[PDB]
């Protein structure tokens, strides 16, 4: 019962890259809708200052 | 005054097709063996 | 005995762990194109009222 | 012109559920040999 | 020995893995339920003013 | 009043501290199989 564990190990390792770029592209995916929400709160409020 | 008010737009098409894709290649690492 | 038993349930509990994680994905950018949609057509209407 | 112009809300409240019940879900796929 | 502990190895690697995924959905979920109360919060604001001017 | 009007500001810092940080450290759960 070792033919498996070669196996085993190298689809879980390339599971764990891909899970790794999958987190990285949420982190900034979230970090751009951060940046317009708060880029376009302050877009309103100065429009509140002139009004 | 008013005129040079602005608002950005976000563009993260990118990074949610490497999810939706990423989640595809995903099921190449299932194991398939007996 | 003992050993294939184990080596044959990791392989499972890996797959359904996978199958987990895709799901989690999916709904992670649907939610991220819901709040880009719903973002950007804000920002428009705040330059359709500026431009007016 | 004006008084035409709405901004629209989201909704993904089923999105953020779901993430959360895929988190506590992996619980089940944690390995415990004997 | 080799084949038992390289199979026990192969088990807590599973599990931190997964432990470390779950906190990963965790702080996801957090975050898009903050930018959807932002976003819904100005939503309401670009309308009400609109709605009084 | 129109000046009760204002815009709220979001912060997302941590959790996405936190993503980048899991990121890199599931690099420690790489198997490395013993040979035999």
């Amino acid at each position: 019962l070792y033919e498996n564990q070669k196996l085993i190990a190298n689809q879980f390792n390339s599971a764990i890259g891909k899970i790794q770029d999958s987190l990285s592209s949420t982190a900034s995916a979230l970090g751009k809708l951060q940046d317009v929400v708060n880029q376009n709160a302050q877009a309103l409020n100065t429009l509140v200052k002139q009004l | 005054d008013i005129s040079q008010i602005n608002a950005s737009v976000v563009n993260i098409e990118y990074e949610i097709k490497k999810l939706e894709e990423v989640a595809k290649k995903l099921e190449e690492s299932l194991i398939d063996l007996q």
